[PDB]
């Protein structure tokens, strides 16, 4: 066989230990999911420093905690805008997930609170910026570099899927790099708890699995498709399916055809053909052997999964970091003051926040 | 080249979700 006795026993034992870790992690998540924390700080505890990113809901600001001096990333959501944008459920869901999960590559919600106008989620500040920026700058990552990041996503999805969470929002724009060079996942508005199927059209065109495009009921395998797209983009510098307009992207996605740069290793192409598999009965991560088909693939043969989880692997790239509060890895944005109305807006909608 | 096609697509910047 492919493994002698020692290697097979070691792998079996490792896979059983994963099961044991995940069963405990589910116990812990379900406790926090049923009894969420709330109202653990307030706005005048923080000085606002700089906008790190903006979206249709509001924005994320670098803030400094006045007493501790600690920097954080504060997501500010305009309640009236959230309601107009039809995002009440997503917003409440994101906060509920963030307060309940616990994994080294998932951003930690340190405080949350609300006032008459806005919702606030105060997260650890991840100073390295988006993977997207580094990928476009460097061009493409080497296969060892791409693999170091990919392994973290595999483990994070293994974790999330054990909690019946489908992630659905994977792309380099949504992965931050921390001071040690490891990945942080921050966005959970599109994540959903579901043990079976779900049907919402959501995601980013380049990263959509065919069964989403085709308006099918779908499951957590769409995350493994998205991992395939991410690994391809990290290693190529561009995604596997692109075009001028989304409709053309979708035609390519559903076609069952993918082409690879000549510099891709055969091991990499083999993994990507099994992740970017239009046929759900054949897609890695969706088979009887589950995530083990991915973790045990030749392209990951040099990956020490436990060492990645323990953050004991030396990162291939450490972002520049001039000190706490350094924002140089983030873009510059127009700074709009934040107002709280004298009149509470949208109170009932957000009582759970 | 494929890279040139990627540049030509106009989708080299940050990509929005369907939302
Ligand atoms: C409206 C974009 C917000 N961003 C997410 C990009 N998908 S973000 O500003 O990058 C950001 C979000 C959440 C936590 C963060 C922690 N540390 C630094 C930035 C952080």
């Amino acid at each position: 066989g492919h493994m002698g006795n020692a290697a097979a026993a070691k792998k079996g034992s490792e896979q059983e230990s994963v099961k044991e870790f995940l069963a405990k992690a589910k116990e812990e998540f379900l406790k926090k999911w049923e009894s969420p924390s709330q109202n653990t700080a307030q706005l005048d505890h923080f000085d606002r420093i700089k906008t790190l990113g903006t979206g249709s809901f509001g924005r994320v600001m670098l803030v400094k905690h006045k007493e501790t001096g600690n920097h954080y990333a504060m997501k500010i959501l305009d309640k009236q805008k959230v309601v107009k944008l039809k995002q009440i459920e997503h917003t409440l869901n994101e906060k509920r997930i963030l307060q309940a999960v616990n994994f080294p590559f998932l951003v930690k919600l340190e405080f949350s609170f609300k006032d008459n106008s806005n919702l606030y989620m105060v997260m650890e500040y991840v100073p390295g910026g988006e993977m997207f920026s580094h990928l476009r700058r460097i061009g493409r990552f080497s296969e060892p570099h791409a693999r170091f990041y990919a392994a973290q996503i595999v483990l994070t999805f293994e974790y999330l899927h054990s909690l019946d969470l489908i992630y659905r929002d994977l792309k380099p724009e949504n992965l931050l790099i921390d001071q040690q060079g490891y990945i942080q996942v921050t966005d959970f508005g599109f994540a959903k708890r579901v043990k079976g199927r779900t049907w919402t059209l959501c995601g980013t065109p380049e990263y959509l699995a065919p069964e989403i495009i085709l308006s099918k009921g779908y499951n957590k395998a769409v995350d493994w498709w998205a991992l395939g797209v991410l690994i391809y983009e990290m290693a190529a510098g561009y995604p596997p399916f692109f075009a001028d307009q989304p409709i053309q992207i979708y035609e390519k996605i559903v076609s069952g055809k993918v082409r690879f740069p000549s510099h891709f290793s055969s091991d990499l192409k083999d993994l990507l053909r099994n992740l970017l598999q239009v046929d759900l009965t054949k897609r890695f991560g969706n088979l009887k052997n589950g995530v083990n088909d991915i973790k045990n693939h030749k392209w990951f043969a040099t990956t020490d999964w436990i060492a990645i989880y323990q953050r004991k692997v030396e990162a291939p790239f450490i972002p520049k970091f001039k000190g706490p509060g350094d924002t140089s890895n983030f873009d510059d944005y127009e700074e709009e003051e934040i107002r709280v109305s004298i009149n509470e807006k949208c109170g009932k909608e957000f009582t759970e926040f | 080249t494929t890279y040139a096609d990627f540049i030509a697509s106009g989708r080299t910047g940050r990509r929005n979700a369907i939302h």
